[PDB]
């Protein structure tokens, strides 16, 4: 089986170096080559380079180009990315991608484009530091009714928000954090139910945020 | 069951070495003994193997690569090898482990008339990556003046016919060569040997 | 050197229809070295077809990749819910100097309209505590996904102070939900009595407000 996996998720702090690196298994990592692409949030593809490690055989992109180092080490099967002096601007998902050569020929057939990719790697590159979320309770008053919670001002993402320990799942909807403009992030976590189980139902909101190691249960009542 | 080298070994035709043929060997019991011990192969010199250390040994992928070149273009088909058909044709990496394994085919591939059916790779404006098979046709620009896709001088169609007559020299005869590649990864064996 | 632009940037289509997808190339990728992947939310791009028509390995017949020269098609004949996601072509003629993306094209699920279910929320003191109010206006199970929510703080209009996130397709009715966060200090809180959140939207007739008092 061909695997390519890449490193953990990183958050950097403006002017500060990262490396990270991908590495492949089930498949000569010599024989093909290895780019790298770019999704900022919510936007496309861009090609940032390629790199044959059977002899460090590298190509950039024009807007990449000594913008970045891309590298590689045969005796671990790992290509590398690297940045000097990270800026806010390269907060993205990475991707390393296998793509063989139109003229390859090792299985005994001819291949094309990025046949493998790896799962992505996120930087986050902000001048905000490790905070846990704040969480505050929407409450309903006045036959289906709406509560959640409101889980502000954290850093770095992710947020993983369950009801009742997770046994409350239908209607659950955990919205999509956006980025406040002090550097920090935010959601909601919102849950449509019975009004008559408003009286008979408790409900618990459960926030972790792993980076913070903050794991916080809150009450969600009538106003 | 056995594995079928007989179909690569014993083919009526062989590839030009431009569009050199690779056949993989799996789910078989391969002995190389048999191989050899025949006296009818000029070259067969192995890398990163024993060959007599091959009839006990497993491997993930075995393939078994086939074309037709010169004699005194055998020398070429090694890893980390220098010339027309090692870096435009057929190239082997560095830490290649399997054999090459040649012999004389000029009673096959050369008949009265001569045989201009077998091609090569003259030109190529950068080398081969191993294991890479280039058969485009692009015409390649030899000289200063741009081609646009026309022959002409300095504008050459990339493949030129081998010679091979019946009466060439040695080195200028066609010869027949096997290249086997046994590849190691972390995952089951596919072949081994009694 | 060479540009890829695709058409269109966006589309709606039910399940069973045919999906006409367009990539354009600055020149000609004479080569055909074209390929095309589809990407869903949260996962790695996927190869669909490379040489411009060659499916990749495991790929449905009903994925088909045609062209030459400057324009090129991926052609999607009987849409299944799968095959909602974003697609991108590939270009990588001039190997292995330069490869370009386009800027995609995004394929979503049609539905019958659905009105959003609207809700409001008030701060809860503990936030009032600490100096900051925000004000959530939830809209729930919608389609299509264009809504106009706007807030009212004493009937005036608020502009660059509320920020709307909007989830994703949701996997078994395929509808829509919204949040939009208005925040203001505590003192911008006390300035102003009536909080209200007008909605518009399609499955409404006329649009919708949800409003509350401060301290009631
Ligand atoms: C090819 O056939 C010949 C018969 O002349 C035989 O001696 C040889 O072993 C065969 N090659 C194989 C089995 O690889």
């Amino acid at each position: 089986q061909v695997q390519l996996v890449q490193s953990g998720a990183e958050v950097k702090k403006p002017g500060e170096s990262l490396k990270i690196s991908c590495k492949g298994s089930g498949y000569s990592f010599t024989s093909y080559w290895i780019g790298w692409v770019r999704q900022m949030p919510g936007k496309g593809l861009e090609w940032m380079g390629i790199i044959y490690p059977g002899d460090s055989d590298t190509r950039y992109s024009p807007s990449f180009q000594g913008q970045v180092t891309i590298s590689a080490d045969k005796s671990i099967s790992t290509a590398y990315l690297q940045w000097s002096s990270l800026k806010a601007s390269d907060t993205a998902m990475y991707y390393c991608a296998r793509h063989p050569s139109p003229y390859y020929y090792g299985s005994g057939s001819y291949s094309g484009g990025f046949d493998y990719w790896g799962q992505g790697t996120l930087v986050t590159v902000s001048s905000a530091s490790t905070k846990g979320p704040s969480v505050f309770p929407l409450a309903p008053s006045s036959g289906t009714a709406a509560l959640g919670c409101l889980v502000k001002d954290y850093f770095p993402e992710p947020v993983t928000v369950s009801w009742n320990s997770g046994a409350l799942t239908s209607g659950v909807h955990t919205f999509p954090a956006v980025l406040q403009s002090s550097g920090l992030y935010s959601l909601s976590s919102v849950v449509t139910v019975p009004s008559s189980s408003l009286g008979t139902q408790t409900y618990i909101c459960n926030v972790n945020h792993k980076p913070s190691n903050t794991k916080v249960d809150k009450k969600v009542e009538p106003k | 069951n056995l594995c079928p080298f007989g179909e690569v070994f014993n083919a009526t035709r062989f590839a030009s070495v431009y569009a050199w043929n690779r056949k993989r060997i799996s789910n078989c019991v391969a002995d190389y003994s048999v191989l050899y011990n025949s006296a009818s192969f000029s070259t067969f010199k192995c890398y990163g193997v024993s060959p007599t250390k091959l009839n006990d040994l497993c491997f993930t992928n075995v393939y078994a690569d086939s074309f037709v070149i010169r004699g005194d273009e055998v020398r070429q088909i090694a890893p980390g090898q220098t010339g027309k058909i090692a870096d435009y044709n057929y190239k082997l990496p560095d830490d290649f482990t399997g054999c090459v394994i040649a012999w004389n085919s000029n009673n096959l591939d050369s008949k009265v008339g001569g045989n201009y059916n077998y091609l090569y790779r003259l030109f190529r404006k950068s080398n081969l990556k191993p294991f890479e098979r280039d058969i485009s046709t692009e015409i390649y620009q030899a000289g200063s003046t741009p081609c646009n896709g026309v022959e002409g001088f300095n504008c050459y169609f990339p493949l030129q016919s081998y010679g091979f007559q019946p009466t060439n020299g040695v080195g200028y005869q066609p010869y027949r060569v096997v290249v086997l590649s046994f590849e190691l990864l972390h995952a089951p064996a596919t072949v081994c040997g009694p | 050197d060479i540009v890829m632009t695709q058409s269109p940037g966006t589309l709606s289509l039910s399940p069973g229809e045919r999906a006409t997808l367009s990539c354009r190339a600055s020149q000609s990728v004479s080569s055909s070295y074209l390929a095309w992947y589809q990407q869903k939310p949260g996962q790695a791009p996927r190869l669909l077809i490379y040489g411009a028509s060659t499916r990749a390995t495991g790929i449905p017949a009903r994925f088909s990749g045609s062209g030459s020269g400057t324009e090129f098609t991926l052609t999607i004949s009987s849409l299944q819910s799968e095959d909602f996601a974003v697609y991108y072509c590939q270009q990588y003629d001039n190997w292995p100097l330069m490869h370009t993306f386009g800027q995609g094209t995004k394929l979503e699920i049609k539905r019958t309209a659905a009105a959003p279910s609207v809700f409001i929320f008030p701060p809860s003191d503990e936030q009032l505590k600490s100096g900051t109010a925000s004000v959530v206006c939830l809209l729930n199970n919608f389609y299509p996904r264009e809504a106009k929510v706007q807030w009212k703080v004493d009937n005036a209009l608020q502009s660059g102070n509320s920020q709307e996130s909007v989830t994703e397709q949701d996997s078994k009715d395929s509808t829509y939900s919204l949040s939009s966060t208005l925040t203001l200090s505590k003192a911008d809180y006390e300035k102003h009595k009536l909080y209200a959140c007008e909605v518009t939207h399609q499955g409404l007739s006329s649009p919708v407000t949800k409003s509350f008092n401060r301290g009631e």
